[PDB]
């Protein structure tokens, strides 16, 4: 059986972002938004049971949970075609729909509330999962609803599901962008908080790299929230391909993560894309080649992560792993490799072994692809220390300064104090340390 | 070829070979539902009464339950049902008690004649006869065992024994006793009755002489032993489930002998005979246990790949593995 | 078997009463000549 | 014309050679009695010769079995025996008409023999069948069977325990969908090692466990037992390598499932040394599947569906096993047994590292120190070899591995060897 | 011979039942609306006289007797197709045409009244039965013409053949569905207790699962009492196919039954059918296989029973026998019981052996069937008892709340108070915990 993948879905944010994603699994798995598998759905080469549920004898139902302390992302997907994608035991909307006010403890308190019934939409989509693997989290790190929520779905899945992993999606604030959400820094620390304390694996997803991405690859100018969270999910669905359309590589999430994950601490990731191409481009099919794509994921503008400029880490890539869809030629993957290696594309870390990996997988044959060959990198490389010393400094300076945290007195979390936030700031800042330390021979001692 | 393709055609429009097997399948495989059912309860009425085959087997008695069960069969009038005949193999002295093999005595012969006794042959339809007797047994011990638990409901209603531990223990066992020979006798159905009956009709239609008409008809039967466990191969396993039946029937027996007393006690009512029929009951769990054992051992040794359809049919809802 | 043990029966019963009459009717001319 | 050695007095230059085989009594029935060979008839003429011997007699074998369908030639049979008389009448013998009489007789038997093999008698799903369960080409199926079966195959294999064995891969099967009941009776499982006869074994039931494969008449000519074997000791590895993967997926997973626990210098280690094994084996595997498994594949394809002789079928078959066992180093014995010793060092440090969720105790810290040390001297062993490899420009694969090892050139500086979990 | 079984129809749903039924019966059958056998109904291999008696060489009456407290569900009858498939001498209506008011001690009055007529009707559907093992009444426990006269039918089966045993199928009040009939768990209460002092096993049928069964699976928004009924007979007309076209198995109610009811007490049995499909999609003969049948099977709109979610009792099976009909090949019957294991798509009792059970029965000729392969499934599961004691937390409720008790205080066993259904009501509860312990090891000593 596959390894089944459950999605959590947090807050507004969190849960718009889910259900962009289970409309974009849908569309490459050829899956209608009501669950049905639509005609054009003929590549049985995918692995629904990883990332869907039947429903019915004929109607696959995505297994992703969406939760949200505001009603008009939950109730949006609710009242959108794919309102029957969601398992509706595992659908918790709050009743007042205001939201957290941008405050994570409030969103926390919020998942606390239907923490019952969330770790029993866990079990029993763990129960409709042949082989469940564990829990992925769908969130963004910056708001209230989608970050509180999102470290409640994390405790909820390290409580029920403790053996297995627990990812998440947490999103970093952007940093070009003024966030409406002033306590994303608290925010951005109680997820963080979460993902090392509950989840087991923590994808970061940092807004400003999101938007760069769209501006220069997507072309859009002004990348709202929504169509950030919607590059994210896309992002997650071109990097979980593998495991979600089995081929030779790739089929488990224990397997992907192995390469990902040098301490059971260090599990923040960095991502890349190439050849990126934006949606309104599909028509001119510019002939990327392999080794163009390589020499084009070196650039920080095409890294899903947008870290600082820090001086202090010599910053190295400690893995990289790309999978890549699509068509591609075998004399261009070795003009990629070949190109990668010479143009030393990552730096690697002195304690173990690493270099820039390559899996080539099939492209979902019900989802059109923009681009004749794409990939998506995986990879831990120390500039995201860059960004994870930056999510760190501002948990500490919200923390410190108190900012937009009345909205989250209101909630136990941050009702007395901060002190939560400070010491996931200082969490962030030993991950960055070690993450320079893992561009060091030390590696081998990193996140201790 | 010319003589191959005119051998077929004139045995299947002039030796009517497709209408011997409805014959058969109409009276020997006791499609008559009816009449198999009557045939049943009064073969155990007449088992369970202890009356010997001289007076059970005599003609008269075979000749009124024959057409008795002809007569509530809504087959049982038809042509292919007046080729059956019940004959006696041996008449034994008496029925012995919870004997599962104490009804094979009885044999349904069917007739062929020219030229399609060369292709059912007189072993054929012994094999036949054979097949015949071991379902009449069977029948009979399944219908002793219902008419024990008829006779063990009518007591527990008249005397709202309801409440009896010892009589719910016992009409526990009986009835999982009874599902699982009803598991076991609808595998043999669909093996031996039904896949055979259909590996026949399909080989029956392939038949294209005399001699391979024959070689059709003992595969046809050859698949019905090996289905319906007659083969030496199987023979320990056939022993083994004769001894289950005999088991069964005797713990029929034991509830049978008296019936239900008046609740009494807490307790509720006691049945004289309830410590035997307790007893009954965990020996035939003991051996169901070791059957299961036996045939997941055999099944594991290769020897008997069928026998892993019947520990499946045996353990279906994996009852037998939890236990 | 049994219904064919039968139509022996019946039969044999049947010629062997034809041949008796037969004789009879034989015996009957052979004492009248 | 009927593959009949007619030669009761051993006067014809072909001697009836021992035939392997209604396992129809193999064409190597008749062979060519070399010291009986005349000197007019020219080695490749005799091989050719041989060749359109043994095609009659595989065509009247499989007719003796087969419903009378003709010869391929049918009618042409007389119109080549009249041919024959003509070279009879002919004052000299000429090897070059009688070779290319032989030639079209063989031509027409091959084309005719190549449309048999591949539309009538399907050749190209008994391959597919064939890589997917020998060649382990359903990946993700078996993947999953393995991840299934882990518990009973962990242990020494027994005669029962194969029939267990088969059950959980109908099970797996099943639970990964495949609901093939066909295939699942052309596999079989093997045979009892070491204890669960068991007595022979070398590594242990896991190690000696295999897939049979019931080739169907009459592509049984076309998989041979060498053929067979070689599947099967390409299911044997695959198998070993996805039992591997799965060794490094658990080590993850109780990093993983460890991620609340504090990661120590001995935890991190042994992470670490997991997720660096995880990489060289994942990009082994995929060199493996894509450069050796994939582009052998894809050839045999190619020229499969580019050759209408049935005889360059066979050969195009032979080059794409050859190539893969070439490309799998399985002939490089030495190379073969570093990378089976790698790989049980591999497996010793998943099982640590998976075993152990928080820091190494004192035996998990040893544990930890003797797979760091022989993982590193492994790998650099495996680094030193492959660039060896390349530097001799001898496997194109192995140079692509070396390639993919060092990209970063990780290893380039760690001296090819996986860095040392400090325990 | 066919165990006959002579059906008793009461009240508005169970006359519905009733006449749904017999139309059922007379199109597989090739039976006229009149009772008279078609001409095209040449296959006379069908089991009439288990549930039909012959009223000429022709005309098949039903073995039924049909005792009413409400004229209504009369009328209906006799304006439905069966109306003449029945002897009128055979139907007994209450004269007054007042109904039972939804009481069920009214019902009951009215067929104590009935009781002679009731009993002759009986009586003489068992005389067109060459081997009537006993009455089955139908009915609905929800009404008050229903409850009442099946309770009633009941007791006078039980005084006729008291050595027969009455097996009953009771319809219980919908517990999802807002009853019309506010007095129905009274009513539901009421039948309980008949079947429990006179009828040997009662098959729980919660009405609740039938609404949920049309919604779901029919798309029936609202089902009627009619619909309810009407679904409720195809479902009967589908199991009882293999006791009326007699075959090599299943050929008797009781060979059905037996490995459905463990103890005297444990009696309470569910139903379930498979392939489960609706009404508007027969245009499709889906090859539906053994494994894909007991995928479908697993279901709950194909259950027959509505078990509330009980989160502290971990109901279960105890054994489960699916009789299926139609052409079905052995190896998909064994890729069943694979994919059933592998699934663990049936839990069975720890403590015994216990197996899913096939009997194969005969299509009626007549009857063209939109299913290559159909099937019904006797199973004894823990979750029956939640039908059995979700009707007695209903009766309880509307005791304790006396709510409608005055249109069953009309009647003087229900005048004064609804003790009577308390009782049944704890009885009933005690039922359900006893089939719920049948789940579990100590079973073997209940009682």
């Amino acid at each position: 059986m596959p390894r089944e993948i459950i999605t959590l879905q947090l807050g507004q944010c969190g849960n718009q972002i889910g259900f962009e994603f289970w409309k974009q699994l849908c569309a490459e798995h050829g899956i209608s938004p009501e669950g049905i598998v639509e005609e054009f759905a003929t590549e049985g080469t995918d692995r629904k049971d990883v990332f869907f549920y039947q429903a019915d004898d004929e109607h696959y139902i995505p297994r992703a949970v969406l939760l949200d302390l505001e009603p008009r992302v939950i109730h949006s997907i609710l009242n959108s075609p794919y309102a029957k994608l969601y398992n509706p035991e595992n659908i918790y909307l709050s009743e007042h729909g205001g939201g957290a006010g941008n405050n994570w403890a409030s969103g926390f308190s919020q998942g606390e509330k239907i923490h019952e019934d969330i770790f029993d939409i866990i079990d029993r989509e763990a129960d409709g999962s042949d082989s469940l693997e564990g829990f992925v989290l769908c969130h963004s790190i910056a708001g209230g609803t989608g970050s509180g929520l999102g470290s409640y779905l994390l405790e909820r899945l390290n409580d029920r599901y403790p053996k297995k992993l627990v990812q998440t999606y947490s999103v970093f604030p952007n940093q070009d962008e003024m966030s409406d959400v002033v306590v994303q820094p608290y925010n951005s620390l109680l997820t963080l908080k979460r993902l090392t304390q509950n989840a087991d694996c923590v994808v970061v997803l940092d807004n400003t790299a999101l938007n760069r991405i769209a501006t220069d690859r997507l072309h859009i100018q002004n990348p709202s929230f929504s169509q950030i969270n919607q590059l994210v999910s896309t992002i997650m669905s071109a990097s979980t391909t593998t495991l979600r359309y089995p081929g030779y590589m790739n089929n488990d999430l224990i397997g992907l993560i192995a390469s990902l994950i040098p301490t059971p601490r260090l599990h923040f990731l960095m991502t890349g894309y190439t050849p990126l191409t934006t949606d309104q481009s599909v028509a001119s099919v510019r002939k990327t080649t392999v080794l163009d794509v390589m020499r084009r994921l070196l650039q920080p503008k095409n890294v899903m992560v947008s870290t600082g400029r820090d001086r202090q880490t010599n910053h190295c890539y400690i893995a990289i792993l790309n999978i890549i869809q699509g068509e591609v030629d075998p004399t261009q993957v070795h003009k990629s490799l070949q190109r990668i290696r010479e143009r030393k594309l990552a730096n690697f870390i002195p304690w173990g072994p690493a270099s820039i990996q390559v899996a080539l997988s099939r492209k979902s044959p019900y989802l059109p692809s923009a681009h004749r060959v794409s990939g998506l990198m995986m990879a831990n490389h120390t500039s995201i220390s860059s960004l994870f010393e930056r999510t760190c400094r501002q948990y500490d300076k919200l923390r410190k300064r108190e900012a937009f945290l009345e909205q989250f007195r209101k909630e136990d979390m941050f009702k007395d104090n901060f002190d939560e936030m400070d010491t996931s700031r200082e969490i962030v800042q030993q991950l960055i340390d070690e993450y320079h330390a893992a561009t060091r021979p030390d590696y081998i001692s990193w996140g201790t | 070829s010319l003589v191959n393709k005119a051998a077929v055609d004139y045995f299947f429009v002039e030796l009517h070979l497709e209408a011997h097997y409805e014959a058969l399948r109409h009276f020997l495989l006791m499609e008559d539902g009816e009449f198999a059912q009557s045939l049943s309860d009064l073969l155990f009425e007449k088992l369970g009464a202890g009356q010997t085959p001289g007076e059970l087997l005599n003609p008269l008695v075979l000749n009124s339950v024959l057409s008795k069960a002809l007569q509530c069969s809504l087959h049982g009038d038809t042509p292919h049902a007046s080729n059956l005949s019940l004959a006696l193999k041996y008449l034994p002295e008496v029925f012995a008690p919870n004997a599962p093999d104490v009804l094979s005595c009885l044999e349904l012969r069917y007739k062929v004649d020219w030229p399609l006794n060369i292709v059912i042959t007189e072993g054929c339809l012994s094999k036949y006869s054979g097949v015949f007797s071991f379902l009449l047994q069977l029948k009979l011990m399944m219908w002793a065992l219902k008419d024990v638990c008829f006779h063990l409901k009518r007591t527990a209603l008249l005397s709202h024994m309801a409440g009896s531990v010892q009589f719910r223990q016992l009409q526990l066992f009986k009835h999982e006793m009874q599902h699982f020979v009803k598991v076991i006798q609808g595998y043999i159905a669909n093996q031996i009755l039904h896949v055979t009956w259909c590996e026949f009709r399909a080989r029956l239609a392939t038949v294209g002489d005399l001699e391979e008409i024959q070689r059709a008809h003992a595969e046809y039967l050859h698949e019905a032993v090996f289905r319906g466990l007659l083969t030496e191969k199987a023979a320990p396993v056939m022993n083994v489930i004769h001894s289950i039946f005999s088991l069964v029937l005797k713990f029929r027996s034991q509830l049978i002998s008296q019936a239900w007393g008046p609740p009494g006690g807490p307790r509720g009512a006691e049945h004289p005979n309830f410590a035997l029929m307790q007893q009954s009951y965990n020996t035939f769990k003991y051996y169901s246990h070791f059957l299961f054992k036996v045939v997941t051992k055999l099944v594991n040794r290769g020897y008997q790949p069928h026998l892993e359809d019947f520990l499946l049919r045996i353990n279906f809802n994996n009852y037998y593995q939890d236990a | 078997n049994m219904k064919d043990f039968e139509n022996q029966i019946t039969e044999l019963k049947k010629e062997n009463f034809n041949l008796k009459l037969r004789i009879y009717f034989l015996e009957e001319r052979m004492q009248q000549e | 014309l009927h593959g009949l050695l007619l030669d009761q007095h051993e006067e014809f230059f072909i001697k009836q050679g021992p035939s392997s085989g209604m396992l129809a009594p193999s064409l190597k029935q008749f062979s060519l009695r070399v010291e009986i060979l005349p000197s007019y008839i020219p080695v490749r003429v005799a091989e050719k010769i041989l060749f359109v011997g043994e095609s009659v007699q595989m065509f009247e074998n499989q007719n003796v079995n087969l419903t009378r369908k003709g010869s391929i030639l049918k009618n042409q049979e007389d119109t080549f025996a009249a041919e024959l008389h003509r070279l009879k009448q002919q004052p000299l013998f000429s090897l070059v008409d009688f070779e290319q009489v032989v030639d079209r007789i063989r031509s027409t038997v091959a084309e005719h023999l190549w449309k048999l093999m591949v539309e009538e008698s399907d050749l190209l799903g008994q391959l597919k069948i064939i890589k997917d369960f020998y060649l382990l080409g359903r990946g993700e199926l078996f993947q999953a069977f393995i991840d299934t079966a882990q518990h009973m195959l962990k242990t020494p294999p027994t005669a029962v325990t194969e029939h267990d064995v088969n059950v959980a891969f109908q099970q797996s099967a099943h639970k990964v969908l495949l609901d093939d009941d066909n295939l699942l009776p052309l596999l079989h499982l093997t045979i009892e090692y070491h204890g669960k006869s068991p007595r022979e074994a070398p590594a242990s039931g896991w190690a000696a466990l295999g897939l049979s494969y019931k080739v169907q008449w009459p592509l049984h000519i076309l998989f041979t037992p060498a053929v067979l074997e070689k599947y099967n000791v390409v299911f044997k590895y695959l198998l070993s390598v996805r039992r591997v993967q799965a060794e490094l997926q658990h080590c993850w997973a109780l990093q993983m499932q460890r991620k609340h626990l504090k990661s120590n210098q001995t935890d991190a280690i042994k992470w670490r040394l997991r997720n660096h094994m995880a990489f060289l084996v994942d990009n082994l595997q995929y060199y493996l599947q894509v450069d050796v498994l994939e582009s052998q594949f894809s050839q045999l394809l190619h020229q499969i569906n580019s050759t209408r002789d049935f005889e360059s079928i066979r050969l195009a078959h032979d080059h794409f096993l050859s190539n893969l066992l070439a490309q799998s180093f399985i002939l490089l014995k030495p190379v073969f047994h570093c990378l089976n010793e790698i790989l049980d060092l591999c497996h010793s440090f998943c099982s640590l590292v998976s075993q152990n969720l928080g820091p190494l105790d004192e035996r998990g810290a040893a544990q930890l120190s003797i797979l760091v040390k022989g993982f590193s001297r492994q790998s650099s062993l495996l680094f030193k070899i492959l660039s060896s490899v390349r530097n001799h420009q001898i496997n194109s694969d192995l140079a692509q591995l070396l390639l993919r090892l060092d990209y970063n050139k990780y290893y380039t500086q760690a001296g090819g060897t996986l860095g040392s979990f400090g325990m």
